[PDB]
């Protein structure tokens, strides 16, 4: 019975493979005791996981150990997944097989830690780690096209053949949710709000996911939006306080479009997908034009699938087909696509064998895991 | 029978459909291959191809084994303890495409060719061990 964990920066989300949805999602955090001395106080652990480890903030130092994707502190993370296998699924990880998921790109040494620990520590009889974004890839029921992978810190582009990401191919941008929320967050302080704590940071974010979109035209939407208040919109505060969006909503994901509007020279996440188009092999160019899928949080935007259609259309070839997939699910993508692939029988046949680990060590990941 | 005993080893299996010990130095010829398939037809141009300076043309361009175009996914065949090169072949419509291994040992690439559904990590990890066992031997 094949468990699924994937880890991203902020939550972890773990199951069992076959299921429809995580059974369970946790922020990923670790809490160690903070000065306070061993009994009372209350903590009398050295340590403390989770949504436990939040309800404790005070009297706990909180730390995550994954860092725009890549994991940042071996032993924090061993403690994620040992409280992923004892609290929270209630399991015993030496009886079930795990596929675990990575960030595109994924160092050498992290792939072969994440191994080691599953296997000295945790005794997997059997373990595979898979790119995130060729789960969400399954997700969406392809195995060739290029996924647009967008969550809070980092944006990627992974193009995919037959499941096999590309890894010459692969665009890191490192623009993502954050800054926008720190975007709009300045710009409705310009207007006359007063956003700038981390508490308020939190108000921002929500009123990004509630009421921000992708604008089919940038320059026109503009005109629309001084012309008439038809695009305004009204927002409920913590206290009472009801407050008034406009240009905001629209002007905040366009970033992602224009990267200009942060300071940076990037080019846009569109421009930054035909890149990766354009790096790959002339026979199945054809083929990614017209499976562009979009994943992660900072996809979610209203809008944002047919503006990348337009943007690809204009970048690319005249005669291409463009067609840019964004699943209503495409927020829980990389879990599900996970669930797909570890269900199969066929999983027995791609994963690290406990005694595979035994005669190789470590670097067997390199040669089996791609 | 020499050459042959490797072949054979890497096919007994099952689980693949073409092998082949190639020597990449000096005048390129296929040492030993399964018979009347793809790799016994390597050109010695393809094999330039597989070993030049050129780690980056063959990205966009594809290249061939036997003439069957392939489309590369990882290459690290001049890399210092990976060794290899892995690919996928490139078929018309709905027809199966393989997955492909090619390991550099100090003579020799060591080609394997998985049947369809084989996964690319198997045929590595085989493709791999066969090479080193080459490797220790001077070959
Ligand atoms: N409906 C939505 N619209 C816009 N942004 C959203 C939406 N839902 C989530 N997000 C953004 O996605 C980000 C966090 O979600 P996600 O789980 O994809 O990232 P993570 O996995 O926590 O971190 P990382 O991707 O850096 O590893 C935040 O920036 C959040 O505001
Ligand atoms: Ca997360
Ligand atoms: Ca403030
Ligand atoms: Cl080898």
């Amino acid at each position: 019975a094949a468990l699924v964990v994937d880890n991203g920066s902020g939550m972890c989300k773990a199951g069992f493979a076959g299921d429809d949805a995580p059974r369970a999602v946790f922020p990923s955090i670790v809490g160690r005791p903070r000065h306070q001395g061993v009994m009372v106080g209350m903590g009398q652990k050295d340590s403390y996981v989770g949504d436990e480890a939040q309800s404790k903030r005070g009297i706990l130092t909180l730390k995550y150990p994954i860092e725009h994707g890549i994991v940042t502190n071996w032993d924090d993370m061993e403690k994620i997944w040992h409280h992923t296998f004892y609290n929270e699924l209630r399991v015993a990880p030496e009886e079930h097989p795990v596929l675990l998921t990575e960030a595109p790109l994924n160092p050498k040494a992290n792939r072969e830690k994440m191994t080691q620990i599953m296997f000295e520590t945790f005794n997997t009889p059997a373990m595979y780690v898979a790119i995130q974004a060729v789960l969400s890839l399954y997700a969406s029921g392809r195995t060739t096209g290029i996924v647009m992978d967008s969550g809070d810190g980092v944006t990627h582009t992974v193009p995919i053949y037959e499941g096999y990401a590309l890894p010459h191919a692969i665009l890191r941008l490192d623009l993502a949710g954050r800054d926008l929320t720190d975007y709009l967050m300045k710009i409705l302080t310009e207007r006359g709000y007063s956003f700038t704590t981390t508490a308020e940071r939190e108000i921002v974010r929500d009123i990004k996911e509630k009421l921000c979109y992708v604008a089919l035209d940038f320059e026109q939407e503009m005109a629309t939006a001084a012309s008439s208040s038809s695009l305004e919109k009204s927002y409920e505060l913590p206290d009472g306080q009801v407050i008034t969006i406009g240009n905001e909503r629209f002007r905040c994901p366009e970033a992602l479009f224009q990267p200009s509007f942060l300071g940076m020279e990037s080019c846009g996440i569109h421009e930054t997908t035909f890149n990766s188009i354009m790096k790959c092999d002339v026979d199945i160019r054809k083929d990614l034009y017209a499976n562009t899928v979009l994943s992660g949080g900072t996809t979610m935007y209203p809008g944002i699938a047919d503006r990348m259609q337009k943007e690809i259309t204009a970048l690319a070839p005249s005669t291409m087909k463009i067609k840019i997939i964004a699943p209503p699910e495409r927020k829980y993508s990389v879990w599900i696509g996970g669930s797909i692939l570890a269900s199969l029988s066929t999983f027995q046949q791609m994963w690290i064998s406990k005694q595979e680990y035994d005669e190789s060590g470590p670097s067997i990941v390199h040669r089996k895991c791609f | 029978a020499g050459w042959n005993a490797y072949i054979d080893n890497l096919m007994a299996d099952g689980t693949c459909q073409d092998a082949a010990i190639v020597g990449y130095k000096d005048s390129p010829s296929v040492w030993a291959a399964v018979p009347g398939k793809t790799f016994v037809n390597i050109t010695p141009a393809e094999v330039g191809i597989l070993v030049g300076k050129d780690r980056s043309s063959f990205f966009v361009n594809g290249l061939t084994l036997g003439g069957q175009k392939c489309s590369v996914i990882r290459d690290s065949l001049l890399q210092d303890g990976e060794f290899t090169m892995d690919l996928r072949t490139k078929s018309t419509g709905g027809a199966p495409t393989f997955n492909i291994t090619v390991t550099m040992t100090a003579k020799t690439l060591v080609l394997l060719m998985g049947k369809e559904g084989v996964h690319g990590g198997m045929i590595n990890k085989k493709c791999y061990e066969m090479a080193s066992h080459l490797r220790r031997s001077q070959y």
